[PDB]
RNA sequence: UCGA
DNA sequence: TATAATGGGAGCTGTCACGGATGC
DNA sequence: GCATCCGTGAGTCGAGG
């Protein structure tokens, strides 16, 4: 490895590490896009029932940060796993129609 | 058209080869022309003969050494960005001195950078340039002593690294003291140590009065050479224990030691002169029978103890007299780094001789070229005096090559350079130009080789004179060194002559550098011509006699900064230096012998000569130099011409018909124009870019890496994730841009594709998966684009590719593209324009035609220049040049009007009556009287004193074109201009500093490692740097809040400057800012030195400011 | 180092009130550009921010409509100028930006005698003051048409000086 | 709580002791291959932090 | 300056005069803890002489003392100030000995911690200043009134 | 109305010096060791130097350029010595209530110190424009409060009265007497030379001091 | 220059104050909507679009305009913190 | 007839009279009418503009 | 002063 | 090294 | 893992004012 | 009391490589 502090144009001037860009933290407009990303996710979340929104949270992990299964989700709600399948489907089916409605969600697909 | 020259004084010899000072020394260096043989104690073949012998195999020896030829040509070379060198072999032979066994070989060194032709090098693909390098010659010195007046300091100073230092003083107790590496002992003992007796000491120094009484000390002739030697050792190495054959080592490597201590051969010659001796060798001192034999300090002595007592015929030294400072060159830099690496080379070869089978061993087992390659590579690619070349035109790399620095390795530290060193000596005159050096704080650091000056082997600057003898001057030209030339009275170059004879009875002259007023009789010696008292850049300024010396600097300069133009023309005046400038510089394709031109091409020329034989000229088009100007050769011949030997045969960059174009000719008017010239500003006319004036081609190199990484390889390629074909429409099949496409910025040059890092989907990017149902790819777009205002057209792709014929890269590289984007760039509002007279300023406004004040036969002007520019300038040079380009104008003539020998007042005044009767009879043949408004001028200039009074219309306007004034026409009135304007012909460049290179902005972008700063540079894209004056430019305006705002949510505040662009984004007033990142920072940095930093809140209670992320 | 700042060439500002300076269009974009972000969803630009950075990612991508959307932005704001040395507190002054075409700074020939600066090349540096209480500083109290006078002498800093004397005195 | 004073001190053996996340056993920086983190080295993850955000 | 031609109002160089007479040397204890030759600010030692007046002991003998620009730059009491002068390692080494607490006082400690400078807007005399229009001061002048 | 004399006499550009170069003598010259020469150039611009001339004229430029080189520096230098001295002062209050002050004399000593003369009117302004009085002031009928601010009229009124006799010194607040604690009192200050009104408090006057002191140094000679 | 600047350098003891007045007052009515406004319908400030006459968008040139009016009271301690933020975001609803 | 020194006073007895406001409007005025009249007045330098007395 | 002269002279004493 |  | 081997080696130094410890 | 060595300082932005 090479010096963080060796000399380009001699000595005093500058450092060759100040010229390298820190790729790590997060610029204001990625964490801005986050946070926008967030937002609209939860815009297109609260046009379904809660109880959809809830399942699709859940099996998405935006509520305790993991997946959980369709027996975990399935147990939580009292149904069976094929019954939350189909209620996570019918909301990611919903979710497709409101965004091909709206196209709000299109510009974060990159 | 026809060129008019004045002047009366005839050029006696020419310029000397102007790279010269470069290419002979580098030549002498190597001597790859000669039979080793033949070759000298010179060069690096003198750093052989140090070096070796090498003992203690035993024995291995040097023979002789060879240089191939190059693996590449020069065009190749800076096409791969290799290095231009040959390789070095080396005839070596092992010796044993019992065995008597002798095993020799040849042994390949590594390379030896290769000087081109035009004195310049290529490292790395990049054109260089060896800067020459001035110092204190070495010698011997005597200075008085600061401190003690009346008494004196005596100095033996020899090369740089060859050793060092000594110092004699007499100190208050009357003792001799000598320094060496900061000791002060008395000199009595080493005198004993050289084997001096009472006897001969009092003899040779008894003739000054009690001085030699201080010299005498019993306990040291007490003792022989041996103890005394040993004494010596015991001082000058504490706690080294005092072995015999340790101590003669010692002060054998310290005085005696040739392969240590060497003075030079000036040092050499100095010290004989200086002290009226003969040196057999180098040293101070020899080894001779077993014991030590003097052979400077005794007479240095004796100098010093006769100066001290005022004994007459011996004085001090002027340290900066040019005959006391030397110059260092290419070839002798380079020679020093050989020798060390060589030196190197020489403890690996022991180091080797030590270790290993004592039976076989080859000189290849022995010898290690690796520090030697490290030795001569570091000096061409991170040595102070090795400087990236400057071609931004001819006369730029002209320059460079004729540079001396005071600084570098060796050289002076700038905290030791005082106002001694950067004054001008009166021995620069006709050795170092006086005129051109920075502004600023290298002032009198750098400076430029005189334009007749010569440096001769001995290092020293020697200028041109004429014998004068009986009153007679003679055709015999004499290069003198300074020490030399003050022995002589020396008349000007402009002293009147009858043929060969002096004519007049008073003529001016320097004895010493003082002028004095001699008769022919006294004048030995005659100055060969002005020109030789200052640089070409500064011999490139006409009327340079009328511009104040600081002026002529600026302009001086800023002659190598101009642009070469695709219109470029050679100046309306010139100089007469025009021509050898653009043909020393190898700029110009020229004539080799007589014959025919059979072939004439944009790429090509075909010559044949007297001969027979036909000769093929490649052309040089549209080639990129290191600071990014077109350099490109067009043919100025046609197919069937008759050409002779030296003719021209196509003009270089920045040339028209083999003269130097640095610029354009323009039509200016010297007037205020509504406040848009104010304060150096420029007014120029739509009409320079309508007919492309100051155009210029730019060609800027773009680069990328394809790589392997363990993530998987990086590869160029036209699939690019998310784009459209929008995007993609330039692109090749490989995903490189095509040849001829126009780029503007945020297009793609190369398309590239890196597997992302690993990547643990956040809750949000897996949920808009799903949602979209679309599989996130391996790859993302690193592909380059264009950088934010730049681009252009494209002229050239570069691939290289791993696998490939000819092509290995650095490790793990798959492969490398370049793209070569060329521009072209018309005049704008800010860029930078200056006259060879120092006048310099940003274009502020850019009229339309119709706008632009006009001569009365309805021509416009082109630049507008403020008068008030030239009275506290006081350079006069642009207005009598602006005059004689008028003159110029309308004769359709070109004059040469060379520095101190220039046009003169009344034939300028001819020629503008000349003029005058072309610019009027035309008029007066056309049908056309006296205007109105021309004759309200002319009340104007009658009440102004410009004209007589009584005389007709006509006469007062040539009375007024005598006096370089026209009257001109407001283009947005039809008012004239209540007085009469100067207007002419003005030789006017255009700066490598334009605003579209200088122009930067930034929102947010990347961050400092460790600060979170943003990063500085326009090419980081970075933010401006807020510096502690700007800070107190705040504080004192009492805005706590902008300044604040400064400090965190503009820098280093990562939560608040999050926040910031959010709330901008979202429409919210900013956010209360937190405590910046790199006062964590320095709460850290100095708790890593044992110190603990508490931030305490009112009541002493500590407060942190890291949330619990640092504490347990 | 900071952010929402850049630089350039100067040139003389004639035309310009006191209190203005010409700033240049793309330089203007760039420092304002999360302004202009806002500014283009609000209007009909852009459906949303991000598609709207992304519009003015690449140069050709860019329309008429953001400019006027630019000056609709920038209105009774201002910017910093400095020019380096910075000696005393004139070095750096506040100005109501004017968008121009081209890349210069356009520089009011009454304040150049406090930047100490001239047209041989000279360039500054510009800043943008974000919050309302910045804003509110630079415009009350370092508005170059309010520091008329020296701290220092109490002198008249910004007076007639060159041409301006030449020809009132003509 | 408002910062309105800033004090600097001697860190004291055992003040030095509490501050720190672990001792650095080794002069170890990252693995040549893996070119993660040695075990005890400078920058072990052990001692001073996650490299990933909450991994 | 006059002789340069420059016009410079006597009150800043009196102001850098000011900052430059700020310490002085105990010629004698008295009744205090203070050392002889021991060097403080004039203020602190009018403080300590006005409470040993006060409280009827003896005051200390003092002498006025006169230091240039840098040696009072460095003596300041603020130690963010003076490491960040010059001479940062003696300033810190001794200030670290002493325990020192900078009270961020000056302009120098606050900038270095970014806080908001005690001058112009953010001096404490101008800074809590609010702002009401009167129907907004009416509707809260009843709601205090109704109580 | 010669463009050399007009530029020259308003003010617009240029010296009696650089105008006498141009059109009379270039003058006297220094040796390189500070040392005049004894032969002076006769020659102007406009005539134009000989070779011997423009080469003893390069040793003034360059000697200049290197001291002006060698000065910024030590310009600077002090300059940021200044502000760190400085930087806490700001004006903390309206009054601190000092009964003490300075008294600004009107009046220098002659160099033959024959007798008293009277100052020249640039410095008796740069002492005392924009100061409040310590003291009640009567002089030609006119009176001047204690507490008053005094204006360049009030200036050029007392010394007309120092010309008649009146007045040959004024009492006047000042920051060397100023007793506010870490800084100094709106009355002890006087003017904000700027805006030519009573300072506001809370304008940081001791980084302006300091540049106020700093900027002329490179023209100091 | 501002307009009315030596009026509005007039209304307070120290510039600074002023300075902060018109600061804290334009964040007043950037966070309300401009609903708080004192200012009578001909005397909003107006920015020139492509259109026509809009509202200019500015705060601080709104807070300073109010501000010449005199419908604007100024001072220290006019009314507890919370109490002023609470009371008007019930007038103007944001 | 007005040159610098007189020129600033006027700005120095404008500013006290009539405000910075006013004050900007005359520095603005004098700036424009400067430059206009400067333009037309027919200022430039020739080398005879630089004239050697017979005195010398 | 210098290291290794230091233990070259501690070596010297055994 | 270069520009202010 | 076993002949015997035992104290290093770079190294040009053209500035200046000050404060503080030290040396006669 | 007074020479002497040691450590400390010695302009700001910006560009290029
Ligand atoms: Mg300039
Ligand atoms: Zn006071």
């Amino acid at each position: 490895p090479v010096s963080l502090e060796t000399p380009i144009g001699d000595e005093k001037d500058s450092f060759y590490g100040d010229f390298i860009p820190d790729e790590h933290l997060p610029s204001p407009v990625d964490a801005a896009t986050q946070s926008l990303l967030s937002e609209e996710l939860e815009k297109a979340l609260s046009k379904l029932s809660e109880r959809e929104a809830m399942v699709l949270k859940l099996r998405k992990g935006l509520i305790d940060g993991r997946e959980h299964t369709l027996e975990e989700v399935g147990a939580f709600f009292g149904v069976t796993r094929e019954r939350i399948r189909q209620i996570e489907n019918k909301a990611l089916r919903k979710l497709k129609y409101h965004e091909s409605r709206t196209r709000k969600l299109r510009d974060f697909l990159d | 058209m026809e060129i008019k020259r004045f002047g009366r004084i005839r050029e006696v010899i020419p310029l000397p080869p102007l790279t010269e000072i470069q290419v002979e020394s580098y030549r002498r260096a190597l001597q790859a022309d000669v039979p080793p043989e033949k070759r000298e104690n010179v060069g690096i073949q003198a750093a052989f003969r140090e070096t070796f012998p090498i003992e203690e195999g035993l024995v291995l020896d040097f023979l002789e050494y060879r240089l191939g030829e190059p693996p590449f040509p020069q065009d190749e070379c800076r096409e791969k960005d290799l290095t231009y060198q040959a390789p070095l072999y080396a005839r070596l032979q092992l010796i044993h001195k019992d065995t008597g066994l002798i095993k020799e070989d040849e042994v390949f060194l590594g390379h030896i950078p290769l000087m081109t032709e035009d004195g310049s090098f290529i490292i790395n693909g990049a054109d260089r340039v060896i800067v020459s390098q001035i110092h204190r010659s070495p010698g011997v010195y005597f200075t008085p002593d600061p401190a003690r007046p009346g008494r004196y300091i005596a100095s033996i100073i020899p090369l740089p690294k060859r050793g060092p230092w000594i110092d004699l003083e007499v100190e208050p107790n009357g003792v001799v003291s000598m320094k060496v590496n900061k000791r002060k002992f008395p000199l009595v003992l080493l005198l004993r140590v050289l084997g001096y007796d009472q006897e001969t000491l009092a003899r040779e120094l008894g003739a000054y009065g009690e001085l030699v009484q201080g010299l005498m000390d019993e306990s040291v002739f007490a003792m022989r050479p041996e103890e005394a030697l040993i004494r010596l050792f015991t001082l000058l190495r504490p706690g080294d224990p005092p072995k015999r054959d340790k101590a003669v080592a010692y002060v054998y490597g310290l005085i005696a030691d040739p392969r240590r201590y060497d003075l030079g051969e000036a040092g050499r010659y100095k010290a004989e002169e200086k002290l009226g001796i003969r040196l057999s060798g180098r040293t101070l001192a020899r080894f001779e029978d077993g014991e030590f034999k003097d052979e400077v300090f005794l007479p240095t002595l004796r100098y010093l103890f006769a100066l001290t007592a005022g004994v007459p015929g011996h004085e001090v030294d002027d340290i900066d007299h040019l005959g006391n400072r030397r110059i260092r060159t290419v070839g002798e830099l380079m020679t020093d780094q050989f020798r060390v690496g060589l030196a190197r080379l020489a403890r690996g070869v022991r180091e080797r001789m030590l270790m290993g089978s004592e039976d076989s061993l080859t000189p290849a087992k022995l010898v290690n070229s690796r520090p030697l390659e490290a030795a001569i590579r570091e000096f061409f690619s991170r040595s102070q005096l090795s400087q990236f070349k400057d071609e931004t035109n001819p006369l730029s790399s002209l320059r460079h090559k004729r540079r001396i620095s005071a600084l570098g390795p060796g050289g002076l530290t700038r905290e030791r350079a005082g106002f001694d060193v950067r004054d001008v000596h009166r021995t620069h005159y006709g050795r170092i130009c006086p005129v051109e050096t920075p502004e600023g704080a290298n002032i009198g650091l750098i400076t430029s080789l005189a334009a007749y000056a010569r440096v001769d082997e001995l290092g020293f600057i020697r200028t041109p004179y004429r014998r004068v003898v009986g009153g007679v001057v003679t055709d015999e030209v004499v290069y003198m060194t300074a020490t030399e030339e003050d022995r002589y009275t020396i008349a000007q170059a402009n002293t009147p002559l009858e043929g060969n004879r002096i004519a007049a009875e008073r003529v001016v002259a320097r004895r010493k550098g003082e002028p004095v007023i001699v008769s022919p009789e006294e004048v030995e010696f005659m100055d060969v011509s002005p020109k030789q008292v200052f640089s070409v850049n500064t011999n490139l300024i006409p009327f340079l006699e009328h511009d104040d010396a600081n002026r002529a600097l600026m302009g001086s300069n800023m002659q190598t900064q101009a642009v070469p133009l695709i219109r470029a023309q050679a100046p309306v005046v010139m100089t007469g230096l025009e021509e050898r400038v653009v043909r020393d510089s190898l700029a110009a394709l020229y004539a080799e012998e007589d014959g025919e031109v059979a072939k004439v091409d944009g790429n090509r020329i075909v010559v044949r000569y007297e001969d027979g034989r036909l000769v093929e000229y490649p052309l040089r088009r549209f080639y990129r130099s290191n600071q990014g100007t077109a350099l490109d050769q067009r043919p100025r011949v046609v197919v069937g011409q008759r050409v002779r030997k030296g003719d021209l045969l196509a003009d270089g960059p920045a040339s028209e018909n083999g003269f130097l174009a640095l610029g354009q000719n323009v039509l200016v008017a010297i007037m205020p124009f509504d406040g848009y010239n104010f304060e150096d500003a420029i007014v120029i006319s739509e009409e320079l870019l309508k007919r492309d004036f100051y155009t210029s081609i730019h060609i800027e190199r773009y680069e990328i890496e394809a790589r392997d990484t363990k993530l998987g390889p990086e590869r160029i390629t036209r699939d690019i994730p998310h784009l459209s074909e929008a995007a993609l429409r330039d692109l090749d099949e490989e995903g490189v841009v095509r040849i001829g496409a126009e780029v503007k910025p945020g297009d793609i040059l190369v398309g590239r594709t890196s597997f992302k890092g690993e990547s643990e989907p956040t809750p949000e990017e897996r949920l808009l998966r799903s949602i979209f149902g679309e599989k996130a790819r391996d790859v993302k777009d690193t592909s380059l684009r264009v950088p934010p205002g730049e681009g252009g057209i494209v002229v050239r792709t570069v691939r290289l590719r791993r696998g490939d014929p000819g092509v290995e890269l650095k490790p793990g590289v798959r492969e490398v593209v370049r793209v070569y984007v060329a521009q072209k760039r018309k005049l704008q509002v800010g860029d930078k324009l200056a006259n060879r007279h120092g006048n310099k300023g940003v274009v502020a406004k850019i009229l339309p035609v119709e706008d632009m004040p006009h001569l009365p036969d309805g021509t416009p002007v082109d630049v507008i220049l403020n008068p008030l520019g030239v009275p506290s300038r006081m350079n006069l040079g642009q207005i009598l040049e602006t005059h004689l380009g008028l003159a110029g104008y309308f004769l359709g003539q070109r004059y040469i009007s060379p520095i101190f020998d220039g046009a003169k007042e009344p034939e300028i005044k001819e020629l503008l009556a000349q003029a005058f009767e072309v610019y009027f009879g035309k008029r007066k043949g056309e049908g056309f009287g006296v205007d109105k408004r021309e004759v309200e001028v002319l009340r104007r200039a009658e009440k102004l004193g410009l004209v007589t009074p009584g005389k007709t219309p006509e006469e007062q306007l040539k009375e007024l074109f005598l006096q370089g004034k026209v009257v001109l026409y407001d283009g947005r009135t039809g008012e004239p201009i209540e007085g009469p304007i100067v207007v002419g012909q003005m030789f006017i460049m255009k700066l490598y500093h334009m605003v579209e290179d200088k122009m930067h902005a930034r929102s947010t972008g990347p961050y400092s490692l460790i600060t979170q700063q943003p990063l500085g540079g326009k090419a980081q894209f970075g933010g401006q740097r807020f510096g502690e004056m700007e800070v107190w430019a705040l504080e004192a305006y009492g805005a706590a809040h902008t300044l604040q705002e400064m400090l965190t949510l503009k820098s280093d505040d990562i939560e608040g400057r999050n926040a910031a662009y959010e709330a901008i984004i979202k429409g919210e007033d900013v956010p209360e800012p937190s405590v910046p990142e790199s006062f964590r920072v320095l709460v850290k940095e100095l708790q890593a030195l044992a110190l603990d930093v508490q931030t305490l809140d009112e009541k002493d209670n500590p407060v942190d400011i890291f949330e619990g992320l640092a504490s347990k | 180092r900071v952010d929402y700042s850049g630089r350039s060439v100067i040139v003389v500002g004639p035309q310009l009130k006191l209190h203005q300076c010409g700033l240049p269009k793309r330089m203007a974009l760039e420092l304002f550009k999360p302004f202009l972000l806002k500014k283009m969803e609000e209007k009909g630009i852009a459906p949303n921010v991000k598609a709207a950075r992304r519009m003015l990612e690449r140069q050709r991508d860019i329309k008429d409509e953001v400019w006027d959307a630019l000056e609709e932005v920038i209105h009774g704001k201002v910017v910093l100028l400095n020019r380096a040395p910075t000696l005393h507190r004139l070095g750096i002054q506040a100005f109501q930006p004017v968008l121009v075409e081209g890349q210069s700074i356009q520089l009011h020939p009454l304040v150049c005698e406090a930047f100490n600066a001239d047209f041989d090349g000279d360039q500054m540096a510009v800043h943008v003051p974000l919050s309302s209480f910045a804003q509110a500083e630079a415009r009350i109290q370092m508005l170059s048409a309010h520091n008329l006078l020296s701290p220092a002498s109490g002198e008249p800093l910004a007076k007639p000086s060159r041409d301006i004397i030449l020809g009132l005195y003509y | 709580k408002e910062v309105r004073k800033v004090r600097i001190a001697l860190a004291s053996p055992e003040k030095i002791r509490s501050w720190s996340y672990g001792e650095v056993e080794k002069p170890e920086t990252i693995n040549y291959r893996t070119l993660k983190p040695e075990r005890d080295g400078l920058f072990d993850e052990r001692i001073f932090g996650p490299i990933k955000d909450y991994e | 300056y006059r002789a340069q031609g420059v016009k410079l109002h006597d009150k800043h160089i009196e102001i850098v005069v000011r900052q430059m007479m700020k310490y002085v040397e105990v010629t004698d204890p008295g009744d205090s803890r203070l050392l002889e030759g021991q060097v403080l600010e004039k203020w602190d030692v009018e403080a300590l002489n006005e409470r040993l007046i006060a409280e009827g002991k003896t005051p200390v003998a003092w002498k006025p003392l006169l230091m240039g620009v840098t040696k009072s730059a460095l003596s300041t009491k603020s130690w963010l100030s003076a490491a960040s002068f010059q001479n940062t390692t003696h300033v810190l080494t001794e200030a670290a000995i002493a325990g020192k607490k900078d009270e961020l006082i000056g302009l120098k400690e606050n900038v270095i911690l970014g806080r908001l400078i005690p001058a112009g807007t953010g001096s404490d005399f101008v800074r809590f200043t609010q702002v009401v229009d009167q129907k907004t001061l009416k509707a809260i002048e009843e709601a205090r009134k109704e109580a | 109305f010669n463009p050399l004399y007009v530029m020259a006499q308003s003010g617009a550009r240029g010296n009696p010096q650089q105008i006498r170069q141009l059109c009379g003598l270039r003058g006297l010259m220094q040796k390189p060791s500070g040392e005049t020469f004894e032969v002076p150039v006769r020659s102007s611009f406009r005539e134009g130097l000989t070779v011997l001339e423009y080469f003893i004229s390069s040793h003034g430029a360059r000697k200049g350029g290197a001291d002006t080189a060698l000065r910024t520096a030590d310009s600077g230098y002090l300059t940021r010595k200044l502000v760190d001295v400085t930087h806490e002062i700001v004006v903390r209050e309206a009054d601190c209530g000092t009964t003490n002050y300075i008294s600004v004399p009107l009046f220098q000593p002659d160099e033959v110190t024959r007798s008293l003369r009277l100052r020249k009117r640039a410095d008796i302004e740069a002492g005392l424009y924009g100061r409040v009085l310590a003291r009640e002031v009567e002089v030609l009928g006119v009176r001047l409060e204690e507490g008053r601010y005094l204006s360049m009229d009030d200036v050029h009124l007392l010394i007309k009265a120092a010309e008649a006799g009146e007045i040959q010194e004024v009492p006047v607040r000042s920051p060397l007497t100023c007793q506010t604690r870490y800084g100094v009192c709106q009355k002890c200050y006087g003017y904000d030379l700027s805006m030519a009104r009573p300072v506001s408090i809370g304008e940081a006057v001791g980084i302006v001091a300091a540049q106020s002191i700093g900027e002329p140094g490179t023209q100091l000679t | 220059a501002e307009p009315g600047i030596d009026k509005l350098f007039g209304m307070v003891d120290s510039k600074y104050r002023l300075t902060v007045v018109v600061a804290k007052r334009a964040q007043q009515l950037l966070r309300h909507g401009f609903k708080n406004t004192v200012l009578e319908p001909e005397e909003r400030p107006k920015m020139q679009t492509l259109e026509g006459l809009f509202d200019d968008p500015n705060a601080v040139t709104w807070a300073m305009k109010e501000l010449l009016t005199g419908r604007l009271v100024f001072g220290e301690n006019l009314v507890p913190e919370d109490r002023l933020q609470k009371e008007m975001e019930r007038l103007y609803p944001v | 007839p007005q040159e610098k020194n007189s020129l600033k006073d006027l700005v120095y007895q404008a500013f006290l009279r009539l405000g910075m406001e006013k004050t900007a409007r005359l520095l603005d005025a004098l700036k424009y009418y400067g430059f206009t009249f400067s333009t037309t007045s027919g200022i430039t330098i020739g080398i005879d503009d630089a004239v050697i007395p017979e005195e010398k | 002063s210098d290291p290794v002269r230091q233990y070259l002279h501690e070596i010297g004493q055994v």
